[PDB]
């Protein structure tokens, strides 16, 4: 391109970029903390989330008991971030 | 006929005794594996040199004529089975005898050495014999311990010789390498100037129907034309053409501002007279020419044309004038001369004269005194911008392939191409951002021509490993495939010699974009596997719960140190010259500077090391019997008879890892780095987490486990339980960590990396110093021999590239002593975090849920053993998030509720231990209708 | 001619130069998100902010 | 485009070398950098079709 | 060159006048006059703290 | 430099002729 100076491609493709990001984002909503420190056990996405509250120090009782809240907050929450990210800060 | 030379025609380059190195010497020798004539003694030529040999039996072959004589004598100077080799250089005559072209290495001796002082071009031998030509090559040497070259490698036979030379190394390991650049070179080249002529009025000059009359010279201004002279000179029958001022050829080329072109008509007698510095009747009254006149003068002879039988009287010439003429200049004045008193008026008489007296032409006159008319071009420069400057004829553009191009005065090489830019009509090139000619229009057709730079890039040679075979394959990055000049095309470059494959692999040479390569007897490239799939079986009710583990012990190098040098900066620069000591102390506050950054980095090193090792405060000791529950630390633990207190794994570790410039030694000693980790071992095995947190309490190991069992969510009945188990699982693992760092992978890799770095940074720092950087030579003492105040500026140069040198050493040690202190901050936090007490933090201390972690001393390291709980053997069962007895959700205060089908029972997370339902593991908290997932059961 | 080289010369070590120390700033980073990849995506961290 | 440069330019010797072996290193860490951050997996998981 | 001359065990070749240790400065030379020998090593230099 | 259209607007004025004279001027006059 230039006098002399180029621009190495990258190793992983941005397709391959996105195949890892999708296993990490898998793994996690399939399983949880357990892929990471061995074979990756199942257990649901709720469940999932009632062992990460008790490890905040708030209670299982929570989330089951204010799951479609929690659940509906968090599908919100999960909206602005396009519409911030799109507005542009 | 013709013959190979294999490896045959290498010599001593020079007297050096060099032991033991691979020396790289540019020089002309035979390129290997090249043709050579057999035989019989026809002449031969000597283009450089001629490795002239001789396989004989019965020494047939005598000697050698050059043209010198070698017969035994050398003469121009007088001198005192078979294979005689004999390199000739002019004239060193390199030879080696060997009884036996044969397929070995032997290097020629420098046994005769001439001081001919002749030019030799040609030779023949007076009388097998085969004669191969020297060429200037790049070869690597290899000296033994006896200073004899065993082999060598030629730069340019083949991909992998590049590489081997590169890496300085007859020995290549598996990887791509950069060895070279390429580059398309220019088939042609294009001139190209304006098509428009603006033709010169020349042809109204030169040929018109009638010429002015020598009294009255006419001139005429030429400007702002282009002229072609050599239309008037191919003719060739000029009287004349004698250009005074500069070569007829030469004019076409020349840029004049102004070209005054003044016309006469004179008889031939006075053709000669019209030139510089000539003294004569019309080259003094009329038309002069200075000495320093500059132009080219043509003449012809015309009787026809200008003559009339009747008698032309219709020229007219000065023969009287009063005063003479200064150069280029004309006088039109009629005035009656008159040399002599009695006042003459405007009529003429005894003395007074018309100054213009006739010349009287006829046809029959005999050539010189025939009318001969004559040009003088006058070409004249002056300071303004020239104007009648001829062209060149120009050659065809040449499109979509790279040539040499000039234009209208712009000179670059590229692939001229179709542009659709449409440039404004005073608009002629163009330029892209970064100010580089991208465009241009052709100046005879006006259209827009784009400029493309000519495909260049960079060879990359992918070897298996010089052990595994010599095959290679070359990725040429960034150039299609069509301009190299199986082959494959990547985003990365132009791959050759290997051939794509659709099954996918790991990785093993990174290739580019995506596509790796490997060795199969072959060379296969594919795109990369990132792994192999696996989807989890999600589902709404159902668990995965491990029944079993593994206790892994897992190593992890990070290092801690790096050497620590000092740099005296006046034995460096200058050394043993009193001269340059004096002219380094010019600038005076450089040599302090470097010295003071040189002492941090030093410094440094000891805090690093200090702040890993010296966690603990008193030196612990184990107990006379070591007996841990079963576990063995005999690996771990110090043995009296190894190199210190080193351990076994220690001793492993350590096994597999001038001139200015100096090391200085580590202050704490590679015993007392030993003595620190002993004492970090001794009180992990016999406190636990007590010892960093204050004073080192004490309690059995396996009761210090199962409490580290605890952190990671796991009851402490799992240890006690399976203690046994569980020791072996650790002793094995610990057994094999010698196993595998013994010499399955490069383990010390990272260690290593920072003693090559290091090195490699002395190494061009010596070698920097034979840089010349301009001045007459690198060695000091020449520099002042060869010259008296001269000498002072050529030191000068020295001492700048000297310093730069040394600058360049400190700035890329302060930045690598940067990398260390964050190594050293991260194995600092690993010691406090991990052998100080359990981390909570994921894949920090280990890949697993951590147990525990021991310090070993490497090199210049710290090597870590971290043992880490891994889940195994999973079994999949049904979850409901409560269950409801009495209407009351029930959640359990730690437990999963799980089922074999028909019973329900609470689980430990990480280890599947069923408990049936009751109110001391189950939290009652709600009612049995706002609960998703609820199951009926008894508690 | 040797004027412009040592001219060029030092404007490509200058670029080399401040390429490593901006390495070093993305190598920070690079591992802090490979520790933030570890300890909130693979586990929930107890860390503070 | 000039040989008459490249001859001269031959008497530094080693900043050519030390250039290029400075930038290969940042360029093969940035892919080290990648590899660290996203080749924490294993295996590559996939969610459900539902 | 200044330097202290020491008895030497390498065995240069014959034609072989002088020698060199990697970092091409000069660590031997055969003596003209014995033929033999004779190695080069430079005189004390340290740091003084 | 000549361009054909003191209003606000921009036009900047293509080279109508370079004149090779090689004389100072220093005074301006019109007819
Ligand atoms: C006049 O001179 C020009 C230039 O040499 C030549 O080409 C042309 O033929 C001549 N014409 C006549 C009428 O002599």
């Amino acid at each position: 391109k230039f006098n002399g100076l180029t621009v190495l491609p990258p190793l992983l493709t941005d397709e391959m970029i996105a195949q890892y990001t999708s296993a990490l984002l898998a793994g996690t909503i399939t399983s949880g903390w357990t892929f990471g420190a061995g074979p990756a056990l199942q257990i649901p996405f709720p469940m999932q989330m009632a062992y990460r509250f008790n490890g905040i120090g708030v209670t299982q009782n929570v989330l089951y008991e204010n799951q479609k809240l929690i659940a509906n907050q968090f599908n919100s929450a999960i909206g602005k971030i396009q519409d911030s990210l799109s507005s542009t800060p | 006929s013709y013959t190979n030379s294999f490896t045959r025609g290498v010599y001593y380059p020079d007297k050096v005794f060099r032991s033991s190195v691979l020396h790289s010497t540019q020089d002309l020798f035979l390129p290997f594996f090249s043709n050579v004539t057999w035989f019989d003694n026809p002449v031969l030529p000597f283009n450089d040199g001629v490795y002239f040999a001789s396989t004989e039996k019965s020494n047939i072959i005598r000697g050698w004529i050059f043209g010198l004589l070698i017969v035994v004598v050398i003469k121009v100077y007088v001198s005192q089975k078979n294979l005689r080799e004999f390199v000739f250089k002019n004239f060193k005559i390199y030879s080696k005898h060997t009884p036996i072209l044969p397929q070995g290495f032997s290097a020629l001796e420098p046994l005769v050495d001439l001081p001919i002082g002749i030019n030799i071009t040609r030779f023949q031998t007076l009388l097998a014999y085969y004669v191969g030509y020297l060429q200037p090559r790049t070869f690597l040497l290899k000296y033994n311990e006896n200073g004899t070259i065993t082999d060598a490698v030629d730069c340019a036979l083949d991909p992998l010789s590049e590489t081997k030379c590169t890496l300085k190394s007859f020995t290549v390991e598996k990887g791509i390498y950069q060895t070279s650049n390429f580059r398309v070179q220019p088939t042609e080249s294009i001139v190209r100037f304006p098509n428009i002529t603006n033709l010169c009025p020349f042809d109204e000059v030169f040929n018109a129907t009638r010429f002015a009359s020598v009294y009255a010279w006419n001139r005429k201004r030429i400007s702002n034309c282009v002229a072609d002279y050599s239309v008037l000179y191919n003719f060739a029958p000029f009287f004349a053409f004698k250009c005074y001022g500069v070569s007829p050829t030469k004019l076409n080329d020349l840029c004049f501002t102004n070209v005054y072109a003044d016309s006469f008509v004179i008889r031939g007698n006075e053709v000669s007279q019209i030139a510089p510095g000539q003294t004569g009747n019309i080259a003094d009254y009329n038309y002069k020419l200075p000495d320093d006149f500059t132009g080219c003068v043509i003449a012809w002879n015309s009787n026809k044309l200008d003559s009339k039988v009747g008698g032309n009287y219709n020229y007219r010439y000065r023969l009287f004038r009063k005063s003479n003429l200064k150069p280029f200049e004309r006088d039109i004045s009629t005035e009656i001369y008159q040399a002599g008193n009695k006042p003459c008026n405007g009529v003429a008489g005894v003395n007074c004269y018309f100054p213009l007296q006739s010349y009287g032409f006829r046809p029959t006159y005999g050539v010189g005194h025939q009318p001969y008319r004559v040009v003088v071009l006058s070409f004249e420069l002056l300071h303004a911008p020239a104007t009648v400057c001829g062209p060149k004829k120009s050659t065809n553009l040449v499109k979509n392939k790279c040539v040499n191009f000039n234009f209208n005065g712009l000179t670059g090489t590229g692939v001229l191409t179709e542009s659709n830019k449409k440039f404004l009509p005073f608009q002629q090139f163009g330029r892209d951002i970064a100010d580089t000619t991208d465009a241009v229009r052709d100046p005879q057709t006006l259209e827009i021509l784009d400029i493309t730079p000519c495909s260049f890039g960079g060879v990359s040679v992918i070897t298996p490993g010089t052990n595994t075979s010599n095959q290679v394959a070359v990725l040429y990055q960034g150039v299609n495939c069509t301009e190299v000049p199986n082959v494959f095309q990547t985003r990365a470059g132009c791959l050759i010699g290997a051939e794509y494959v659709n099954n996918s692999y790991e990785c093993d040479i990174p290739i580019g974009a995506g596509i790796c390569a490997s060795y199969q007897q072959s060379i296969i490239a594919y795109t990369m596997s990132l792994g192999a799939e696996n989807s989890v079986a999600y589902s709404n009710n159902s668990i995965a719960i491990p029944t079993n583990f593994t206790i892994s012990v897992t190593t992890e190098i990070l290092p801690v140190s790096m050497t620590k040098t000092s740099v005296d900066c006046t034995m460096y620069i200058c050394g043993d010259s009193t001269e340059c000591s004096n002219l380094l102390l010019q600038y005076g506050s450089f040599c302090t500077q470097l010295k003071r950054a040189l002492t941090g980095i030093a410094v440094e090193q000891d805090k690093n090391t200090q702040e890993v090792f010296a966690q603990v405060k008193q030196i612990y000791k184990t107990p006379p019997i070591k007996y841990f529950g079963g576990f063995n630390f005999s690996q771990i633990l110090p043995d009296p008879s190894k190199p210190s207190k080193r351990s076994p794994i220690e001793d492993l570790l350590f096994n597999k890892v001038f001139n200015g410039l100096t090391v200085l030694p580590p202050l704490l000693t590679d015993e007392m780095i030993a003595q620190y980790t002993s004492a970090l071992l001794a009180g992990t095995i016999t406190s636990g987490w007590t010892f960093g947190a204050g004073p080192a309490l004490q309690i059995p190991f396996p009761m210090q486990m199962a409490y580290r069992f605890n952190g990671i969510g796991v009851t402490q009945n799992v240890l006690y339980e399976n203690q046994k188990l569980i020791a072996n699982q650790f002793n094995s693992a610990i057994g094999k960590i010698q196993d595998s760092l013994s010499s399955t992978p490069s383990a010390l890799g990272k260690l290593q990396d920072v003693v090559n770095h290091n090195a490699q940074a002395l190494n061009t720092l010596v070698k920097q110093l034979s840089s010349k950087f301009g001045a007459i030579s690198s060695v000091l003492n020449d520099i002042l021999s060869r010259l008296d105040p001269e000498a002072e500026v050529q030191i000068d140069r020295l001492i700048t590239g000297r310093l730069q040198s040394l600058q360049t050493y400190v700035t890329q040690q302060l930045i690598r002593a940067a990398e260390i202190r964050a190594s050293a901050n991260l194995a600092a936090t690993k010691m406090s975090e991990c052998v100080l007490g359990q981390s909570k933090r994921v894949d920090f201390c280990g890949k697993g849920y951590h147990l525990m972690s021991f310090p070993q001393s490497a090199p210049h390291g710290v090597v870590f053993l971290h043992v880490t709980y891994v889940p195994a053997q999973e079994k999949n069962f049904t979850t409901a998030p409560a269950i409801c007895h009495d209407g009351k959700a029930h959640f359990p205060r730690e437990g999963v509720f799980v089922s074999n089908g028909t019973h329900w029972f609470v689980t430990q997370r990480n280890f599947y231990e069923p408990q049936i339902i009751t109110t001391d593991n189950t939290f009652v908290s709600g009612n049995c209708d706002v609960v998703i997932g609820i199951v009926n059961n008894t508690v």
